[PDB]
RNA sequence: UAAAUUAAUAAAUAAUUAUUAAACUAAUUUUAUAUUAAUAUUAUGAAAAAUUUUUUUUUUUUUUAAUUUUU
C-alpha cells in the first residue's frame, strides 16, 4: 500500500546507529514509533497527565488542611467554575488567591442561587384596550430593562454621556428624530 | 550529585517519630515527603526532596501476628536460594532494614520504572532506632500528621 | 502584526507571463489589487521568469521567511495563502498544548514558595478550653463532681447489687 | 481499572483531620447545608477576609506575598530571640528576607557566589592567596 | 471602585491598586491574564493588529486581592491586541491497524491566535462586608478587628495532639488592612 | 488443559501468596489453616 | 467589558439578603428516593444544579455568552458551531412543545387512558391496584 | 506538500528585470481575470476578421 | 443508518457559508451624481444589537408603535456610536422611517429616509444594498402621502441595480457545488443543491418588489405602458440571474472513490455574466514581449534582451544526422530570413 | 456577517479554499464563450467518462 | 456481520454480502424504522447428555469525564 515512506524517511535523521542507515529497518521503527506516539496521546496520556494536576492542586490543598476530596466538591457547591488545570495554575503562581478561595469554600457563605426560569410579567396578562398610539404595557417595561442593563455595562461615556443623561429620556429617542 | 533533576536547593528536614505509629505507615507518609510529592510545584522529571529523620524506629507497631507471620522473602540467583524471613526474623539483624524495606515498598510505586528514581528517594530517609541522630544542626521540624 | 507594525515586509513571488496555469496570473488580476489595500506596506515583489518556481514566499522584518507550494493551486487558494504570510510572525513553531497557552508565565504575587505557608498551624474557629489543665469556674466545679458523682453512684451502686440481690 | 497491568499514576492523599468542633453550632455534619466539607482554619486565615460584591462574587482582602514572608520570619526568628541558632535556621532566615524583597527567583543559583568567594574565607599560604588587589 | 460604607471606599481603595491578573474563559480554555502576556487562544475571528476585549471573566487578583466572581465577575476589563493568527506545530498521527492493509497519515496542525494583553482595568461595587464562619452581611466594617479571630487546637485532652514546632502553635494574626 | 483456579499477583512481600489464588470464590479466602515456611 | 448572563433576561435574583438576615443555603443532599443510604451532591451534581449541564462547557455562561468583543463595543459574528447551538436549544424546545401539543389533543379528545400503565405493565407489577 | 519550507527563492531582486508591485493603478503582464493557459491578445494570436469576436455580434463577420 | 440528531449536532462546512462581500459603487461614482445619471470609545453595540433585532421583530409583528421606540433607542446609540455620516448610522434610520410610516407620521418619514442619502452620497463608497433600501423608503413614503407624481422612484432605484449591481458574485461559488455529489440513488439530494437568489442576494430581493410595487402604482392608475414598463424590466431583472446560475451535467451516475476531484469541482468559477464580460478578445490579456521570446513578424527587436549572442540557424533536427541529410536544410536558413525581414 | 465595514472578517483559510486546482473550462464554459477552446487539451471528452478503471 | 437447505407430474422468492438502481399510502407520537428490483457470490465443516458477565478492535488535536477499598 502506501507505506508514508517519503514523510517517514526524513526522520530517520534521529535515529539510532542501524535505523538511521538502512532505509528498511528504519521504516519499521519509525512507523512503530509514530504509531505508538498516536496510540498514547489518544489514549492514555490523559489518564496520566490528567491525574498529575489533581495531585498538585490537592498537595496544595494540604497546606491548608484540606483536599481535593472536599474541595473538588465544594469549588463546584459555590459555582466557582475553575478548570482543574486552572486550580494548579493558581496554587503554583498566585499563592494567595488559591487560599482565598480554600477561605470561602470553607466559609459558611451562601453560594449563589441557582439560576431562575423565564418570568412572566404580570403586564402579559393586563388586558390591553383598542388604543393604537400607546405602545404596548410590556414593551414599554421590557425596553426600560434593556436599557438599564444597556447603561449598567461598561463605563462607557457614552459622549461622555451626551445621550439622554436619564432612562425615560432615552427611551424617548424616537422623539429626537421627529420634527 | 548536583546532577539537574536533583534539586538540594529548597530543602526542609523534617522529622518522623516513629513512635508507636504503624511500620505499614510510616512507610507511606515519609514516602509523599522523599518523593517529594506534598509539594505543589512537584513534577515527576525534578526529583524535589525533603530529607526526612525518621527516629524511635525500634519502636514501630505491627497490628496482630504480623511480627511473626509476613515475611521479607527475596529469590537469589543460586538454585535453591529462595529465602523466607519474618520481621521478627529481619528485626534481630537490623530494626532499620524493615523500615527501608517498607520504604522500598513505596517509592518503587511510583517509581520503578528508572533506577535514578527508584533509588535516589531512598537516600533521603535516615532510619535512627533511638532518638539519638548528627542532624541537631538540621532542625529536624517535626512535622504534623494522624494517621 | 506586532504593536500596528506588521511582520511582513514583502511577499516573493515568481510566475509566467505567457506560459501556463493561469491562477497566479489570475490571481493577479482580482485579489492581489484588494489585498494590496488593506496592507500597502507589504513589498509584493513580483517576478517574471520563465521557468516560474511555485512558491509563493515572504521575508519578515527579523530575517525569516516562509515559503507555501502553489503548484496545482488555484487563484482562491493563493490569495488564502497570500493572506497567511501577513498573518504570522514567524518566531516560534509552538505545539498548542496545555503547558505552551502562555508563551511568558510571570506571577503577580509571587510564586508559592516553601516558606510561604511553613508556620501555619491548624486553628479553632472559637476559643476552645484548655479542658484539661484550666482552673475550674465555682459553676464548673459544682457541674463535673455531679457527673463524676452520679457516676460512682451508678457503680458501687451495683457491686453490692451482685451481692445483696443474691440474698434479699 | 483502565489498563489493569498496574495503576501508578500519582493517587490523591486523604483529607487531613478537621480541627475540634468546640462550638457545637453543628460543627460535626457533612451531609448538611450551613457548610462545605473543608474545614480550613490556619494561623493566618482570619486575614482574608472577604467583601461582598453586588454581581455575586466576593472581593476577598488578603495580605500580600511581601507581609506572610515578613510575617514568617518574625515567627521564625524569634523561636529564641536569645536562643539556640542552627544552620538549617540561618540558612531559612537568609532566604526569607531574599524572599521578602523581589522574590524572583535568582535565575541562576543560590551558592555560585560562596563557591567563589572561599579565597578570602580560606587561608591558603598567602604566597598563593587572593588579595582584592592582587600586589 | 464603587461603594456604599465611606470607610470601605477609603481602605479598599488602595487595594485595587497595582498590577491586577484575571483569569479568563475563552474558547474552552482558562487563561491566567495580565497586562504584558501573550496567550494562544483557539482560533478568533479577529483580523490581526485589531484591538478585542474578553467578555467571559472567572476571577481578578492583584497582589493584596483577590474579587472571586463565583460563576463570572461582571464589569472588570481586560483588553488585548490580536498579533498573530498562526498554525502551531503539527500532530502528525498515523492510524494503521496492523490486520488491513492501509495507513492514514492524518496530521493536522491547530488553529490559534496570539494575543498580547494591553491592560486589565478593575471597579467593583461591594455590598458591604460578611464574616466567613457564620455567612451573613455584617453591618459595620471595622478597618482592624478582623470578623472572626482564630484560637490554638490543643485542648490538652488528646495525649497524642501532634505537637509542630513550639513557635508554629503559638501565634497571632497580624493586621494588614493598614 | 482445563485452566481453573487463575491467581492475580498483586505485589509480593505484602500478598502473603494465600491471597493470590484468593478472589476466587472458594474455601479459600480464609487463613490457610497450616501454613509452610 | 466583561458580562455575566446567566439567563436570556438576565435578572438574577442577588444572593445577599440583608444586613442582618439568615444566609439560606440550598440542600446538599442529593434527592434519593429511599433516604436510607443518605448521600450528599458530588461535585457534577451542584454542576447540574447550579444551571449549567454535566459538564460547564454546556447550557450554561460558558457557550452563551461570547468569547470576545472588540474594544470598542462591536459584538463577533456567529459560526458554524453558533447557529449549530442556538437551533439545538430551540430543538429542546420544539421536542418539549410538540410533545405537550399532542398530549393536549389526546386530552381535549379523552383519549388518554384512565388506568394507568400498560397492559404488559400492571400484570408484571403488583403494587399497581386492580381495575 | 509544504514540505521545501524555504529555498526557493532567493531573497532579492534580479538585476533589471524583476519588478515590484506599484499598487492597482498599473496592469501587470498576462494578468487577467479568467483562466487562460494560452494566453493571447489581438497582437500575438490576431484574428483575420473584419469585427473582433465578441458577445455582442454572434460572429466576427459580416 | 440515520441520524437522531437528539444530541447537539455540530454544524457541517459548506460553500454556502462563504462570508460573501458587500456591494458598493465604484471609486469616483458618486450617489447624487449617479443617480442624476438616469479608534472610538466604547459603547454597548451588542447589547444595542440585540435592542434592534427586537425592532426587526417587533415591527415585522404588527407592533409598529413599539418598534419606534427599540428603534429610536438603536438609532441614537448609533449616531454616537459611529462618525457622522458612517455607512451605518445612515442605515438604522432605514428602519425608522418604515417605522414612522406604518404610524402614520409620514411627514417624518420622509424627513428621516432623505436623511439618509446625504449620509451615503456624502461618502467615499455606499453599500449599494442600502442605496436601494433608502430608494425603496423614499417610494413608499411617497405611497403613503399618495402622490402619483413621487411613484417614479422605484423605476429609477432599479436603475441603479441594473446599472451597478454585478448579479455574478451572489452565485459565483454555489454554480458548481451539484458537480459536487457523487451518489446517484442515495445522499443524491446534493446533485440538486439549490441557493436561491431572494434569500441570497438582497439588492436582488429589493430590487423585485420595486419592480413590484411600482406595478401596482401603473396597475392603480389605470396606466398601461407604466405597468409594461416594469414588467418587462422586472422579468429581463431576474432573467440575469437564473442565467448566472445554469450549467451542464456532469456525471450524473454513482461516481466512486475519486475523493480529489474535490479541487477542480469547487473552485472560484468564473460566471456566466464575468466570461463574456470580460471575454479574452474584448478584455485583452496584456503580454510584453519584454518578458517573453517571441514576437509578430515585424517587431522582433521587442524580445526579452540577451548578451553577445548570434543567431546560429533553426533547429532543424536533422541537423544531427550525417551530413546527407545536412546537405538537404542547406537553403532553408537562407530562405527563412527576407521572411523575416522587412 | 460582519457587524459593520470598520471590523472586517480576516482571511484564515481551511482545506476547502488553501487546496484547490485551476478551473479548467467545463463544457458550459466553452458552450457560452467558444473564445476559450484555446489548445487541444482543452476539449475534454465527455463528463460522464470519469476516467479508466 | 451465521445466515441459508425439500433430486425427481399444475405448490410465490435459498441465503449472504456486494455492485447498480427504485418507490410512501387504509397502517398514531407533530416518535421511530435499510423496504424493493437487476446482476455478482452457494464447502469453513460438531459428537453425546440435559431441556418442552460485557458493549467493545479503533480514535483529527487541545481541554473536559459520574463505575476504589482487606483481612
Amino acid at each position: 500500500y502506501y507505506r508514508a515512506t517519503a514523510e517517514l524517511d526524513r526522520l530517520r535523521g534521529m535515529l539510532r546507529g542501524r535505523a538511521r542507515l538502512e532505509r528498511k529497518v528504519g521504516l519499521k521503527r519509525i512507523t512503530f514509533l509514530m504509531r505508538t506516539q498516536t496510540r498514547y496521546r489518544v489514549e492514555q496520556k490523559a489518564h496520566w497527565e490528567r491525574a498529575i494536576v489533581r495531585k498538585n492542586v490537592d498537595s496544595a490543598a494540604h497546606e491548608h488542611g484540606s483536599g481535593w476530596q472536599h474541595l473538588r466538591n465544594d469549588l463546584a457547591r459555590q459555582n466557582l467554575m475553575l478548570l482543574p488545570r486552572t486550580q494548579q495554575q493558581l496554587a503554583q503562581y498566585e499563592p494567595l488567591a488559591f487560599r482565598a478561595v480554600m477561605e470561602l469554600c470553607a466559609s459558611r457563605v451562601a453560594p449563589p442561587p441557582p439560576p431562575m426560569t423565564a418570568q412572566v410579567p404580570e403586564e402579559a396578562y393586563a388586558t390591553r384596550p383598542e388604543d393604537p398610539k400607546v405602545a404596548h404595557p410590556a414593551a414599554r417595561r421590557q425596553l426600560e430593562e434593556c436599557v438599564e442593563r444597556m447603561l449598567c455595562t461598561g463605563r462607557s461615556d457614552v459622549l461622555q454621556r451626551e445621550g439622554p443623561r436619564t432612562t425615560q429620556a432615552w427611551m424617548d429617542a424616537w422623539k429626537e428624530y421627529d420634527l | 550529585m548536583s546532577k539537574q533533576w536533583l534539586c538540594r536547593e529548597g530543602e526542609r528536614w523534617w522529622l518522623l517519630d516513629a513512635r508507636g505509629q504503624q511500620l505499614p505507615h510510616v512507610a507511606k507518609i515519609a514516602a509523599q515527603y522523599m518523593t517529594g510529592q506534598h509539594r505543589p510545584d512537584f513534577t515527576p522529571g525534578m526529583m524535589t526532596g525533603d530529607h526526612v529523620v525518621i527516629t524511635n524506629i525500634k519502636d514501630a507497631v505491627m497490628t496482630g501476628d504480623n511480627w511473626i507471620r509476613v515475611p521479607i522473602t527475596w529469590q537469589t540467583a543460586y538454585p535453591g536460594g529462595k529465602y523466607r524471613v519474618r520481621l521478627s526474623e529481619m528485626y534481630e539483624r537490623d530494626p532499620c532494614m524493615v523500615m527501608w524495606w517498607y520504604l522500598k515498598d513505596e517509592v518503587n510505586r511510583h517509581f520503578v520504572r528508572k533506577l535514578k528514581t527508584r533509588t535516589a528517594p531512598l537516600e533521603k530517609a535516615w532510619l535512627y532506632e533511638d532518638s539519638v541522630h548528627p542532624h541537631a544542626e538540621k532542625n529536624p521540624r517535626p512535622l504534623v500528621w494522624t494517621d | 502584526s506586532r504593536n500596528g507594525e506588521l511582520c511582513l515586509q514583502r511577499i516573493i513571488v515568481s510566475y509566467s507571463p505567457n506560459k501556463g496555469n493561469p491562477a497566479m496570473r489570475q490571481f493577479m488580476a482580482t485579489h492581489l489589487p484588494e489585498f494590496h489595500r488593506q496592507y500597502p506596506q507589504v513589498k509584493i515583489d513580483i517576478r517574471p521568469r520563465q521557468w516560474p518556481e511555485s512558491s509563493i514566499t515572504g521575508i519578515y522584518r527579523d530575517g525569516s521567511e516562509k515559503a507555501y507550494s502553489i503548484r496545482f493551486l488555484s487563484s482562491m487558494g493563493i490569495n488564502v495563502r497570500f493572506h497567511r504570510l501577513v498573518n504570522e510572525g514567524n518566531d516560534y513553531n509552538h505545539s498548542f498544548s496545555a503547558s505552551h497557552l502562555h508563551l511568558q508565565r510571570r506571577s503577580v504575587q509571587g510564586t508559592w514558595n516553601p516558606y510561604l505557608w511553613n508556620y501555619e498551624g491548624t486553628r479553632a474557629r472559637h476559643k476552645p478550653p484548655a479542658q484539661w489543665s484550666r482552673k475550674l469556674t465555682e459553676k464548673e466545679w459544682d457541674y463535673y463532681v455531679q457527673q463524676y458523682g452520679a457516676q460512682m453512684k451508678a457503680e458501687e451502686d451495683t457491686i453490692a447489687d451482685r451481692v445483696r440481690r443474691y440474698t434479699d | 481499572v483502565y489498563s489493569s497491568k498496574k495503576d501508578r499514576t500519582f493517587k490523591v492523599m486523604p483529607v487531613p483531620p478537621p480541627p475540634p468542633a468546640t462550638t457545637a453550632v453543628e460543627q460535626r455534619d457533612d451531609f448538611a447545608d450551613n457548610r462545605g466539607l473543608s474545614a480550613t482554619t490556619r494561623t493566618l486565615s482570619p486575614t482574608f477576609r472577604m467583601f461582598a460584591l453586588e454581581d455575586g462574587g466576593v472581593l476577598v482582602s488578603h495580605p500580600s506575598h511581601a507581609q506572610i514572608m515578613r510575617w514568617n520570619q518574625r515567627v521564625h526568628t524569634e523561636e529564641g530571640k536569645a536562643a539556640n541558632s542552627t544552620v538549617m535556621d540561618e540558612y531559612v532566615n537568609s532566604r526569607i528576607q531574599a524572599i521578602i524583597a523581589d522574590n524572583t527567583i535568582e535565575n541562576t543559583s543560590l551558592s555560585q557566589w560562596r563557591k567563589a568567594h572561599m579565597w578570602n574565607v580560606i587561608k591558603s599560604h598567602g604566597k598563593l592567596q587572593r588579595r582584592w588587589g592582587t600586589p | 471602585l464603587r461603594s456604599a460604607n465611606p470607610t470601605i471606599a477609603k481602605a479598599l481603595q488602595p487595594l485595587i491598586e497595582g498590577p491586577k491578573f484575571a483569569v479568563v474563559y475563552c474558547g474552552n480554555h482558562q487563561y491566567k491574564v495580565s497586562p504584558g502576556d501573550v496567550i494562544a487562544v483557539q482560533r478568533l475571528r479577529a483580523p490581526i493588529g485589531s484591538q478585542i476585549a474578553l467578555k467571559k471573566v472567572l476571577m481578578v487578583g492583584g497582589p493584596r486581592f483577590t474579587a472571586i466572581g463565583r460563576p463570572l465577575l461582571e464589569h472588570v476589563r481586560v483588553t488585548a491586541d490580536v498579533e498573530e493568527q498562526k498554525r502551531m506545530r503539527n500532530v502528525v498521527s498515523l492510524f494503521s491497524t496492523p490486520g488491513r492493509r492501509r495507513l492514514r497519515w492524518l496530521d493536522a496542525q491547530h488553529a490559534a491566535t496570539i494575543l498580547r494583553i494591553r491592560e486589565v482595568v478593575y471597579e467593583p461595587t461591594v455590598v458591604g462586608e460578611l464574616d466567613k464562619y457564620d455567612g451573613v452581611l455584617l453591618k459595620d466594617f471595622h478597618a482592624d478587628r478582623h470578623p472572626n479571630p482564630v484560637f490554638t487546637a490543643n485542648d490538652g485532652y488528646d495525649l497524642y495532639y501532634p505537637k509542630d514546632w513550639n513557635k508554629v502553635e503559638e501565634a497571632s494574626a497580624f493586621l494588614e488592612m493598614m | 488443559a482445563a485452566a481453573a483456579a487463575a491467581a492475580a499477583a498483586a505485589a509480593a512481600a505484602a500478598a502473603a501468596a494465600a491471597a493470590a489464588a484468593a478472589a476466587a470464590a472458594a474455601a479459600a479466602a480464609a487463613a490457610a489453616a497450616a501454613a509452610a515456611a | 467589558y466583561s458580562e455575566y448572563r446567566s439567563s436570556y433576561t438576565g435578572a438574577r435574583s442577588a444572593p445577599w439578603a440583608a444586613p442582618e438576615a439568615a444566609p439560606a443555603y440550598p440542600s446538599a443532599r442529593s434527592p434519593f428516593p429511599l433516604e436510607r443510604p443518605r448521600f450528599r451532591k458530588t461535585h457534577i451534581e451542584w454542576m447540574l444544579h447550579h444551571g449549567h449541564g454535566d459538564r460547564y462547557g454546556k447550557y450554561g455562561p460558558s457557550r452563551e455568552i461570547a468569547d470576545f468583543e472588540y474594544a470598542d463595543g462591536t459584538p463577533s459574528s456567529i459560526s458554524g458551531k453558533r447557529f449549530a447551538l442556538k437551533h439545538h436549544q430551540d430543538h429542546l424546545l420544539v421536542q418539549l412543545i410538540r410533545s405537550a401539543a399532542i398530549v393536549e389533543r389526546f386530552e381535549e379528545e379523552e383519549l388518554l387512558p384512565r388506568i394507568p400503565g400498560t397492559p404488559e405493565q400492571r400484570s408484571w407489577d403488583p403494587e399497581i391496584p386492580l381495575f | 506538500y509544504d514540505s521545501r519550507s524555504s529555498g526557493v527563492h532567493d531573497v532579492a531582486p534580479r538585476d533589471g528585470v524583476d519588478f515590484m508591485y506599484e499598487g492597482p493603478q498599473q496592469v501587470l503582464p498576462g494578468a487577467h481575470p479568467l483562466p487562460l493557459f494560452h494566453p493571447d491578445n489581438s497582437v500575438t494570436r490576431p484574428p483575420v476578421s473584419p469585427y473582433l469576436p465578441s458577445p455582442q455580434r454572434p460572429h466576427p463577420y459580416f | 443508518i440515520t441520524r437522531l440528531y437528539t444530541s447537539y449536532f455540530k454544524g457541517e462546512l459548506f460553500p454556502n457559508q462563504l462570508a460573501r462581500p458587500l456591494e458598493r459603487l465604484p471609486r469616483g461614482v458618486s450617489l447624487a451624481a449617479a443617480r442624476k445619471g438616469q479608534r472610538r470609545p466604547y459603547v454597548p453595540l451588542g447589547e444595542v444589537a440585540k435592542l434592534e433585532l427586537q425592532g426587526d421583530y417587533l415591527t415585522e409583528g404588527g407592533l409598529h408603535q413599539e418598534a419606534l421606540e427599540y428603534y429610536g433607542v438603536v438609532a441614537k446609540a448609533y449616531e454616537l456610536a459611529y462618525p457622522k455620516d458612517h455607512p451605518q448610522v445612515a442605515g438604522i434610520r432605514l428602519k425608522l422611517a418604515g417605522a414612522f410610516r406604518r404610524t402614520g407620521r409620514l411627514t417624518s418619514s420622509k424627513a428621516n429616509c432623505e436623511a439618509v442619502l446625504q449620509m451615503l452620497d456624502s461618502a467615499v463608497q455606499p453599500p449599494l444594498e442600502l442605496i436601494v433600501e433608502a430608494l425603496f423608503e423614499l417610494g413608499l413614503t411617497s405611497e403613503a402621502m399618495s402622490d402619483a407624481a413621487a411613484g417614479t422612484v422605484f423605476e429609477e432605484a432599479v436603475a441603479l441595480v441594473d446599472m451597478f449591481h454585478n448579479s455574478g458574485q451572489s452565485h459565483k461559488m454555489l454554480r458548481l457545488l451539484p458537480r459536487l455529489g457523487r451518489r446517484f440513488n442515495l445522499n443524491f439530494e446534493e446533485k440538486f443543491v439549490y441557493f436561491s437568489p431572494f434569500d441570497y442576494d438582497r439588492v436582488f430581493a429589493l430590487a423585485d418588489q420595486c419592480l413590484e410595487r411600482a406595478e401596482v402604482f401603473y396597475q392603480a392608475r389605470n396606466d398601461r405602458a407604466g405597468v409594461m414598463r416594469v414588467l418587462q424590466q422586472r422579468k429581463e431583472l431576474i432573467d440575469k440571474k437564473f442565467f448566472n446560475m445554469r450549467d451542464f451535467a456532469g456525471r450524473i451516475h454513482t461516481m466512486r472513490g475519486h475523493w480529489k476531484r474535490r479541487a477542480q469541482v469547487l473552485t472560484n468559477a468564473p460566471t456566466p455574466d464575468e466570461l463574456l464580460r470580460y471575454s479574452p478578445t474584448i478584455h485583452q490579456v496584456y503580454r510584453d514581449f519584454k518578458y517573453e521570446l517571441n514576437a509578430p513578424i515585424g517587431r522582433e527587436k521587442e524580445v526579452q534582451p540577451g548578451v553577445n549572442r548570434v543567431v546560429h540557424d533553426m533547429g532543424n533536427p536533422y541537423r544531427r544526422s550525417g551530413v546527407r541529410s545536412q546537405r538537404m536544410f542547406r537553403d532553408a536558413e537562407k530562405n527563412f530570413e527576407k521572411y523575416i525581414r522587412a | 456577517k460582519e457587524f459593520d465595514a470598520d471590523h472586517p472578517l480576516p482571511v484564515v483559510g481551511t482545506r476547502l479554499n488553501e487546496r484547490t486546482t485551476t478551473h479548467k473550462w467545463s463544457h458550459w464554459d466553452q458552450y457560452i464563450n467558444p473564445q476559450i477552446t484555446q489548445s487541444w487539451m482543452y476539449l475534454t471528452q465527455t463528463p460522464e467518462y470519469v476516467g479508466p478503471r
